[PDB]
RNA sequence: AGGACCGAACCGACUAAUGUUGAAAAAUUAGCGGAUGACUUGUGGCUGGGGGUGAAAGGCCAAUCAAACCGGGAGAUAGCU
RNA sequence: GCUCGCCGGAAGACCAAGGGUUCCUGUCCAACGUUAAUCGGGGCAGGGUGAGUCGACCCCUAAGGCGAGGCCGAAAGGCGUAGUCGAUGGGAAACAGGUUAAUAUUCCUGUACUUGGUGUUACUGCGAAGGGGGGACGGAGAAGGCUAUGUUGGCCGGGCGACGGUUGUCCCGGUUUAAGCGUGUAGGCUGGUUUUCCAGGCAAAUCCGGAAAAUCAAGGCUGAGGCGUGAUGACGAGGCACUACGGUGCUGAAGCAACAAAUGCCCUGCUUCCAGGAAAAGCCUCUAAGCAUCAGGUAACAUCAAAUCGUACCCCAAACCGACACAGGUGGUCAGGUAGAGAAUACCAAGGCGCUUGAGAGAACUCGGGUGAAGGAACUAGGCAAAAUGGUGCCGUAACUUCGGGAGAAGGCACGCUGAUAUGUAGGUGAGGUCCCUCGCGGAUGGAGCUGAAAUCAGUCGAAGAUACCAGCUGGCUGCAACUGUUUAUUAAAAACACAGCACUGUGCAAACACGAAAGUGGACGUAUACGGUGUGACGCCUGCCCGGUGCCGGAAGGUUAAU
């Protein structure tokens, strides 16, 4: 794979309970990815741009929800969201 | 008791889906007169 | 064997059935059967271009050779089955070299009898041969209308066709219909009648069974409404009118036949 | 063996009452007919209005049918109110 | 929180469809909720859907669709060939336990499995869009083998109990454990093996089919479940510690046996019937073009890959279809106890609910019921509705009949409990032992335990023993229709329609006919014992007269007549 295209993959971590419990008792961490990024490129992503070892990306896709601002009926946008698992000897890094 | 419509997915797509108009003289005529008249959607599709 | 039922239950009391015992009890000869579906009597418009039909028990075409054209190599009976697209039987024949073929199930045919085709074969039924070869007056199945076409003419349970006359390239027939038709003489038939020649006795004896042959019910013009048919309603029951088909053309001795070609072949009508 | 018998699911609709600005634009409750077959039901397909389809009642074709629905001719015509 | 009550072949649990965030938490109460609402499927904010092995995708086709060329058609367009799409069908593989406020066959623990890619090694004839097998198929029936599952006993933990009695033949609870892997049983199918020839399988074939010898009798294929392992593991009543009283952590007994038993599996089997019961790919083999120490194939070990999308929640419904939080409608799956023929019914279990206005009063009248003196259809269009009948066994049963029926005709008799025959019988299952063995999931003997009808005799209670729910009213005469069916969705279910059968008539195959300006298609891959049309409508007895009228069929002599 390409580099460029790698820095272009992950968005931004994902802070929630749920994350916290894998984060701690699992050793997986939780990130919000481009839509179209695949279990591949999110294995590698992890694994260049972190530099630790990533064993397996589990992901879904979250639909977003449909709100009301002042009457008008909005969409949230969709998105994806990826359960990384980390080899053991790692320990976490957040910058 | 049974009422007039019972929905299906593959059944409305195949008969009134994007695809189903194109096929057609006709359909394309449709898809004309509502581009014209300006929808928000043309036809039923998800 | 043609056998009444015992009247166990109002359905069963008329039934006629006819049991051939010889008939073979288990599957058909796999590589010789074709996929076939039910058209509901409609044509390619889903239009119902003949009546009367539909439902019915599912069949599969069996691939019955009317052409008779592997020529001088003697076969021999294995068995005799059940044919569902057809009034006769059939029989499962075995070439000498290894081929099988199913035919139409002459008359006098059993497992075991030995038969043979071409121009030189021997006269006795179930053999096939160009009619030049055959006894003027002699009884035959099967025959074809155009050199190499296949068989056509009799080839219903019990039918047969008489030849009554050579000459030159064109022999005349005896028609089952009664009909003398000429026919050149270098078509092929075969000896014999076609077997199950009981099977005009049989009775269905209720509905049910029709409905089984995939014929579906027949309304009768007069009671429906003067929209539908031209024999129309009326108030109770009310005829009036000279009998006619649903798109009123005359019926009851109206002659239909029309062409022009075919004419210089037929001798006499049917009576 | 059976368009066999008794009988639940299942399919249907014979009577009675209630309901009739309904709990429901065709139901409910109590009984009633078929229930291994001409049965019943799921998914998909086919037939289009001077047409379909009809075990035929002019029934049925989107709660509209002795000729559907929608847009057009169209401000049809109305010695009638 | 406690009692009460309803559903339990559902008012429970899981899906598909359809919906699309309704899921879970916090927070709020204007509107929404037929009342209040602190509550909600309402408002606002946050969280939530984790897959090589579950689905979709994908591979393969059905009906049907589109359809290069092609045929046809004023134009648009119609039909269809090669193709290419199209699941409701065929196609590789994962299980038990643990965990969240909300996902889990996906996360975690353990234990596996499949298909591909590269690699090595050993061996090696590999190659297809062509060939052949396989895939691959109906209804009905039968009943033998089992399992899910349940009941009792043994076992283990606890219990001596608000009121007489309860250290016992007593009470309560648990007695759970999968895929996989090894084994090869009840059963089903089929002769096997070797050699020579034949060209039928569009060309080729060592494969399929055909023929001929030779030879052997066991051989192969299939197969539920059991047993073993999986598992010193998990789960496990409970107990011991702490607790924000919501839970967390540790510890952890027994964990067997007999019997009954499916509608599930063996079984796509077996027996029988006629109405004669999909296609294609993966899959196995044969070779053609070809390629030959290359390539490619076979096995073991290593190694990598298995992409993407769906996954929350509702689905007998307050979330789908009905304008509503609507007494309606919606396919598939699971199927506990006692009674019972039963998935009916009545009462309960697991589990879910009390149907989103109450509170009084206890008139007329309406609705849904219960009971009734004496009479018993006198009611009324009409016994409409109500009542009554109602079960199992045995006895009994008419005219008439197409010999089957009618018939459940009608009518009647016994029916509870307890004891004995027998401290539980007839049967059903079948342990221990002994013998045999081609030694095993074997055979014979064997009868402990376990289960368990029915009857007879004797006694006993009650007005009543088929005590409830449940569960035929019957008979006599006659119209019509033979019969089962079908019909006016939403005032008509019939005597109407269909019907098996009967008759007429048309039609020689490029069939009549039907749909199409045409091509084409149905009729039919049928062929006069076939096909269409009309009438009649089982069966039984029969179907009489009339050709003047209209019609149809035959005739060509004359008379008459169109274009030219």
């Amino acid at each position: 794979i390409r580099e460029e295209r790698l820095l272009k993959v992950l968005r931004a971590p994902h802070v929630s309970e749920k994350a916290s419990t894998a984060m701690e008792k699992s050793n997986t961490i939780v990130l919000k990815v481009a839509k179209d990024a695949t279990k591949a490129e999110i294995k590698a992503a992890v694994q260049k741009l972190f530099e630790v070892e990533v064993e397996v990306v589990n992901t879904l896709v979250v639909k977003g929800k449909v709100k009301r601002h002042g009457q008008r009926i909005g969409r949230r946008s969709d998105w994806k969201k990826a359960y990384v698992t980390l080899k053991e000897g790692q320990n976490l890094d957040f910058v | 008791m049974k009422r007039t419509f019972q929905p299906s997915v593959l059944k409305r797509n195949r008969s009134h889906g994007f695809r189903a108009r194109m096929a057609t003289k006709n359909g394309r005529q449709v898809l004309a007169r509502r581009r014209a008249k300006g929808r928000a959607r043309l036809t039923v599709s998800k | 064997a043609v056998v009444k039922c015992k009247p166990t239950s109002p359905g069963r009391r008329h039934v006629v059935k006819v049991v051939n015992p010889e008939l073979h009890k288990g599957k058909p000869f796999a590589p010789l059967l074709e996929k076939n579906s039910k058209s509901g009597g409609r044509n390619n418009n889903g239009r119902i271009t003949t009546r009367h039909i539909g439902g019915g028990h599912k069949q599969a075409y069996r691939i019955v050779d009317f052409k008779r054209n592997k020529d001088g190599i003697p076969a021999v009976v294995e068995r005799l089955e059940y044919d569902p697209n057809r009034s006769a039987n059939i029989a499962l024949v075995l070439y000498k070299d290894g081929e099988r073929r199913y035919i139409l199930a002459p008359k006098g045919l059993k497992a075991g009898d030995q038969i043979q085709s071409g121009v030189d074969a021997a006269i006795k039924p179930g053999n096939t041969l160009p009619m030049r070869n055959i006894p003027v007056g002699s009884t035959v199945h099967n025959v074809e209308m155009k050199p190499g076409k296949g068989g056509q003419l009799a080839r219903s349970a019990g039918t047969y066709v008489q030849i009554v006359a050579r000459d030159g390239a064109y022999v005349t027939l005896r028609l089952r219909s009664g009909e003398m038709r000429k026919v050149e003489a270098d078509c092929r038939a075969t000896l014999g009648e076609v077997g199950n020649a009981e099977h005009m006795l049989r009775v269905l004896g209720k509905a049910g069974a029709a409905r089984w042959r995939g014929v579906r019910p027949t309304v009768r013009g007069t009671a429906m409404n003067p929209v539908d048919h031209p024999h129309g309603g009326g108030e109770g029951r009310n005829f009036g009118k000279h009998p006619v088909t649903p798109w009123g053309v005359q019926t009851k001795g109206k002659k239909t036949r029309s062409n022009k070609r075919t004419d210089k072949f037929i001798v006499r009508r049917r009576s």
